[PDB]
RNA sequence: CAGUCGCGUAAGCGGGGCAUAGGAUCACAAGAUACAAAAAGGAAAGAUCUUGGAUUUUUGGAAAAGCUACGCUAGGGAUAA
RNA sequence: AUUCUAUGAUUAGUGUGAACGAAAAUAGAGCAGCCUAUUAAAAUAAGUAAAAUGGCUUUAAAGCUGUUUGAAUAUUGUGGG
């Protein structure tokens, strides 16, 4: 897919993109909502990760 | 500043307890309530 | 809980029920109908008392003396599960829960 | 379903109120859990559960006053004379 | 020992966030040890280590530092981490 390469090709002229908007002109972060505040936030991280635990190589009698 | 949230502790010594609220104009509260760490009916007293 | 209703019924005067007759009202009869036992025989309830039985300790070795069977048999409650079809999950962190969005799995994974 | 309490002869009822109008995370504080413990024994700082203090009222949640007729740039005619 | 490249590592960790971000180890490039340094230096180090305070760095350690103070003498366990 070669865009902005002619009308027939169905990818000319906006390669996809729309009409004008930000995700036209720029880039939006990834981590954007909108504004909303992300789950991550509003509940919080749950737990911890153990740095100290071992990592055991598992083998079965089959 | 009428109400305020009371701390009802067990007196099995058990550390559990449970929160209400009680005008300041009132005695505090007492009431016979389930423990789940000894799973038993006892006691309830106001912290302070 | 099993309900044993104790029926006392009148027969009429002069009406006495044949023992044979009796015995054969019970010799098909899985389903026994009070219903039916009575307009049959043409009796009249009068007399009624009640209890009640449940399995309890002592259900087992009871049924072992009498050679009951069915004391090996347990019934657990029928369960109704969902009657909705499964959905994709909807959201901002349901869809990026797969390794595509690894780089954002910060704000993904192990959200309390 | 389990636990264990109340009322009731009993069947049974009870996980606040006839129903419909009270915001999170974070941080902080008080209890429990025995999880991990940066050499090791402890601890600190963390994790899990319960709980508390909010015109966070722009109430999915910034600590925030104006002038320009000296004005400038990008746009709109998506709103004026 | 130092230096350069890659991995470790969008990791541990820090931060309300946005983001910032090691080391051990591994692989390769090179490889060199010494004080009698192949160029001419030490009688083995005191206002130093360290502390409080103000900052930098930073994970709270270590490291740098203005001000005011201020140690010990070697595995026969002295000092730093
Ligand atoms: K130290
Ligand atoms: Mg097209
Ligand atoms: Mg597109
Ligand atoms: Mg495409
Ligand atoms: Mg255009
Ligand atoms: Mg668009
Ligand atoms: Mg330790
Ligand atoms: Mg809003
Ligand atoms: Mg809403
Ligand atoms: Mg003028
Ligand atoms: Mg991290
Ligand atoms: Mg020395
Ligand atoms: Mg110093
Ligand atoms: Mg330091
Ligand atoms: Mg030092």
């Amino acid at each position: 897919i070669r865009k902005g390469r002619g009308p027939s090709s169905g990818y000319g002229k906006t390669a996809g993109r729309g009409t004008k908007g930000q995700k036209a002109h720029g880039h939006v972060k990834p981590w954007f909502q909108g504004g909303q505040t992300p789950l991550i936030v509003s509940h919080g991280r749950k737990g911890f990760v153990n740095q100290f635990a071992a990592d055991m190589s598992e083998l079965n009698l089959e | 500043s009428r109400i305020i949230n009371v701390r009802l502790i067990s007196m099995a010594m058990t550390g559990y307890f449970y929160t209400f609220t009680r005008p300041r104009t009132s005695l505090p509260m007492s009431m016979l309530k389930y423990d789940p760490i000894v799973r038993r009916k006892v006691l309830f007293l106001e912290q302070k | 809980y099993h309900r044993l209703n104790v029926f006392v019924l009148e027969q009429k005067p002069g009406a006495k029920i044949d023992g044979e007759a009796l015995k054969k009202h019970l010799e098909n009869r899985e389903n026994f109908s009070l219903k039916g036992f009575r307009e049959k025989f043409d009796l009249e309830p009068v007399g009624f008392n009640l209890f009640r039985s449940e399995w309890d300790e002592g259900t087992a070795e009871v049924m072992e003396r009498h050679g009951i069977p069915g004391a090996e048999v347990e019934f657990k409650r029928q369960k109704f599960a969902s009657l909705k079809p499964p959905r994709k999950a909807r959201g901002w962190e349901a869809k990026r829960q797969k390794p595509k969005y690894k780089s954002l799995w910060k704000y993904v994974k192990r959200i309390a």
